[PDB]
């Protein structure tokens, strides 16, 4: 039954993204600064394809971790590095396309083939410290019965989280990167609004719907992709026994969709559709 | 074996001048002048010189590079398909010395290049007070060279001073171009001026209409326009 | 009285036509008919050369096989090392745009032209400007170097000269053209050479004379280059009709046209091989394609540029053929 | 213009008189030509390539 769901998702989340990468390796034209943050994230998302969509999806069907505690604590922190990588880089692409279109005169000095690849480092430093370093250190561990309970034992390992990183961890990977969002996007609309209101004024004796389809495609696709999980994550903590287990994993899987819909709304040039139907 | 190595010093001393010339290379911008004869481009130039023969300007620390046209078919036009903005010059009181038909000519003709199909075009309608001069009390009337103009209504910016047949002849001849320029894409457009050729403010319009088509085509670039 | 001379004109413009059709025996598709096909042929790259800021116009072969030049809009020199793919000069430019260069035959001189009407000839083994050539009242289009001491050159004037560079005045100069003259090749010998200019009209010329000789019409439209076959009595051009044409100075008259159906492209650039067997012809379809002089029959393409080829050439030694494109990428095949 | 109508007329008539063959000749001395130089041609037909 929902082997065949799982097994669809997972053959989606490794086409596209397989696809992306090998086209822009397979054709000059295609590669662009602006083309690295794409081609970055399309590694994120399909290392995160591959390594914790399939075990979670085996865990939730056999119902019993096989695997050691070592293991699954690294898949954890996996897991928590390709969510928290695969948001900045959108963050980024935001402000990259703020600085193209509201400073044209100097968009060539300000971003440099070299200076991209030092933002990338930066940004998968940043992701990678709050993923591995208070994960394979027992940091984040809990002091209920239940969670050291289930730490104890070496089949069940599942998500039991303190306040204190279940805060610090969602405002750094969701709250942070929504008003970057916001200001970069309101900007950019401004923008286009006055750019359009001085065409109509010269030509109108003569003679704004796709900048709303845009963005509002834009912003809804991860917005109601990543918003649910990450109100979740802070309520249940904050209060327990409101939240039930069922609704966390339901609403973060949820949250793992968002991963097949990137090539789809990032790739969608002329020059990739040309590249595409070559390979 | 030391030739391999004088080779590779020599190819890394080449590369790194390159590449110090790559961003100087990308960072000026380049504009081509052309306008038709007696059209009085020398003195837009010259005027403008205090900041084929080329100049380089600067505009709020940008670079700006310009190169003139110094015959009746051009196959030299092919290399300029990458230039920034084409800058269109015309005589507008020469109405009946016809001349302004021939200038509409080649304007139509540059429009519809295939070389051109992207790049935008900037007009100056040169030689504004004659044009006055002869419209008031002037016997020669713009009806009988182009029989157009007696179905003509005035559209409803104008500058105090001006007698409405002025607004009117003005307005005409502006629209003359911009049919052509709108009818035949949404790719390039056209921004029409009237400058006096003594008018020192000519430099700024160079520099905002560059911004603009910039914008306009990174904006077109990311599908919001 | 110009009337009338023009109408005596055209009774001789109609002599010629007769005699021409006169001599008419045979086509050259009856004549090989039986001839083996040389079957499907395949060319891959072997070097890719970088370094080019933007597109380029021009290059020229060395004669030694192993060094070549190029030009681009960045006003830039370079001269290139096939085997090593390795770069050896980089000569700036006073004027940013070029057109043409040219190597010398003793590998000392390298010259160059473009939208300004100066042709520059630099010293490679002394890097400076070692002459300047003014007097032409158009752009150039190509220029050839007929020795070490005296260069032929044809502009968009509708002329071409033969200049001296030890003192820098013209010493002859060809008129007859009504369009631009657009491209030239010289003979094996430096004795006669060929032009063809944008009013669909080949001609050739004397150099020692300085007079026309023969007239070929056959084209209708634009010519953009022009080879010359390696046995010394035939000659190829390409128009803007994707069609090419071998013409013959002996019969005066065409022996075979190239073209398809599926092609409505110009093309730019024309070479033969060492054998002249092959006829290989650049395109505005971003790519290249391969004739056969005997046969009229495709067999090869050369792909892989993303954008228009302006230039093509191949070595003296016929060991490898290198191509230009907009792309600011060369290439050498193989 | 009647001088350049004078300077057509003469070139005409110099090229008119010339010596002329029939194009089976040319035809076989360029077949001939390509038949005898056509095992010396590396793009046509593997000693060497300096560039391998
Ligand atoms: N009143 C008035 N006179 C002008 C204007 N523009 C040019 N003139 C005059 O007309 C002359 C002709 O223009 P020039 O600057 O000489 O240039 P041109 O003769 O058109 O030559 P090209 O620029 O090569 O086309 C100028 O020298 C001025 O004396 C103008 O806008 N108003
Ligand atoms: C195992 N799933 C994890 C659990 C908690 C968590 C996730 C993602 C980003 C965060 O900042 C988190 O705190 C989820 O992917």
């Amino acid at each position: 039954g929902m082997g065949i769901v799982m097994s669809l998702i997972v053959l989606a989340i490794v086409f596209g993204n397989v696809l992306v990468i090998t086209a822009i390796a397979k054709f000059e034209r295609l590669q662009t600064v602006t083309n690295y943050f794409i081609t970055s994230l399309a590694c994120a998302d399909l290392v995160m394809g591959l390594a914790v969509v399939p075990f979670g999806a085996a865990h939730i069907l056999t119902k019993t971790w096989t695997f050691g505690n070592f293991w699954c604590e690294f898949w954890t922190s996996i897991d928590v590095l390709c969510v928290t990588a695969s948001i900045e880089t959108l963050c980024v692409i935001a402000v990259d396309r703020y600085f193209a279109i509201t400073s044209p005169f100097k968009y060539q000095s300000l971003l440099t083939k070299n200076k991209a690849r030092v933002i990338i480092l930066m940004v998968w430093i940043v992701s990678g410290l709050t993923s591995f370093l208070p994960i394979q250190m027992h940091w984040y561990r809990a002091t209920h019965q239940e969670a050291i309970n289930c730490y104890a034992e070496e089949t069940c390992c599942d998500f039991f989280t303190n306040q204190a990183y279940a805060i610090a961890s969602s405002i750094v990977s969701f709250y942070v990167p929504l008003v970057i969002m916001v200001f970069v996007y309101s900007r950019v609309f401004q923008e286009a609004k006055r750019q359009l209101q001085k065409i109509d004024k010269s030509e109108g004796r003569f003679h704004e719907h796709k900048a709303l389809k845009t963005l509002g495609i834009i912003m809804g696709t991860f917005t109601l992709c990543w918003l649910p999980f990450f109100i979740v994550n802070i309520v249940h903590v904050i209060q327990d026994n409101l939240i039930r287990k069922e609704v966390y994993i339901l609403l973060n899987w949820i949250g793992y969709v968002n991963s097949g819909f990137n090539p789809l709304i990032y790739c969608r040039s002329p020059d990739f559709r040309i590249a595409f139907q070559e390979l | 074996r030391n030739e391999e190595k004088a080779q590779r010093e020599a190819n890394k001393k080449i590369e790194k001048q390159l590449q110090k010339d790559k961003q100087v290379y990308r960072a000026t911008h380049r504009l081509l002048l052309l306008g038709a004869g007696e059209s009085g481009k020398s003195t837009i130039v010259k005027q403008m010189r205090i900041l084929i023969f080329e100049t380089k300007f600067q505009v709020d620390k940008v670079n700006f590079h310009m190169f003139d046209v110094g015959d009746e078919r051009r196959k030299w036009i092919q290399c300029f398909n990458d230039v920034t903005a084409i800058i269109f010059v015309v005589a507008s009181s020469s109405y009946n010395m016809n001349r302004l038909q021939e200038a509409l000519n080649l304007f139509k003709s540059i429009w519809n290049n295939r070389w051109l199909r992207t790049i935008s075009v900037i007009l100056f309608l040169n030689k504004q007070d004659l044009l006055a001069e002869k419209v008031l009390a002037g016997k020669s009337k713009i009806e009988d060279y182009f029989p157009e103009f007696a179905r003509y209504t005035t559209p409803e910016t104008p500058e105090p001073g001006e007698d409405p047949r002025v607004t009117r002849a003005k307005y005409f001849i502006r629209d003359e171009f911009l049919r052509i320029s709108t009818a035949s894409d949404g790719r390039h457009y056209c921004y029409p001026h009237f400058t006096c050729a003594v008018d020192t403010e000519n430099i700024r319009r160079v520099f905002n209409d560059c911004r603009d088509i910039i914008q306009r085509m990174h904006l077109r670039q990311y599908e919001l326009l | 009285e110009l009337d009338q001379l023009r109408q005596e004109a055209e009774q001789l413009k109609n002599q010629i036509r007769d005699a021409r059709k006169a001599c008419a025996d045979a086509t050259l598709s009856q004549i090989t008919n039986n001839i083996d096909p040389v079957g499907r042929i395949q060319m891959r790259t072997r070097r890719t050369l970088r370094g080019h800021l933007a597109k380029i116009y021009a290059m020229h072969w060395g004669t030694d096989s192993r060094l070549l030049v190029s030009a681009s809009q960045d006003g830039k020199l370079i001269i290139w090392d096939s085997y090593t793919t390795n770069k050896v000069h980089a000569i700036p430019l006073r004027s940013s745009w070029v057109m043409t260069c040219a190597y010398a035959p003793s590998g000392n001189y390298v010259a160059c032209g473009g939208l300004d009407n100066i042709c520059s000839i630099y010293n490679l083994k002394t890097v400076r400007v070692s002459r300047e050539l003014a007097g032409h009242t158009g752009y150039l289009s190509c220029c050839r170097f007929l020795d070490d001491n005296q260069i032929v050159t044809s502009s968009g004037d509708t002329t071409c000269a033969l200049w001296d560079i030890e003192t820098g005045q013209q010493t002859t100069t060809f008129t007859g053209h009504t369009g631009d003259v657009m491209s030239l090749s010289l003979a094996p010998d430096t004795r006669l050479f060929v032009s063809g200019a944008c009013d669909a009209s080949a001609k050739l010329w004397d150099v020692r004379e300085g007079m026309c000789r023969q007239t070929f019409t056959g084209h209708e439209s634009d010519i953009n280059a022009i080879c010359f076959f390696p046995n010394g009595n035939a000659f190829a051009t390409g128009s803007d009709d994707a069609t090419c044409r071998l013409f013959d100075l002996r019969a005066d008259q065409e022996l075979m046209t190239y073209s398809h159906d599926n092609i409505i492209c110009g093309i730019t650039s024309v070479s033969f091989s060492k054998s002249g067997r092959l006829l290989l012809a650049g395109y505005d379809d971003f790519n290249c394609n391969v004739w056969d002089a005997l046969k009229a029959d495709r067999a090869g393409v050369l792909a892989g540029h993303d954008n228009r080829v302006s230039c093509l050439g191949v070595t003296d030694d016929g060991m490898a053929v290198a191509t230009g494109s907009w792309d600011s990428f060369l290439k050498i095949w193989n | 213009s009647i001088a350049q109508a004078r300077k057509l007329v003469e070139q005409l008539k110099m090229e008119a008189n010339i010596d002329r063959i029939k194009v089976s000749k040319a035809a076989a001395d360029l077949m001939a030509y390509c038949e005898a130089h056509a095992k010396e041609d590396p793009l046509l037909t593997a000693s060497e390539n300096p560039f391998r």
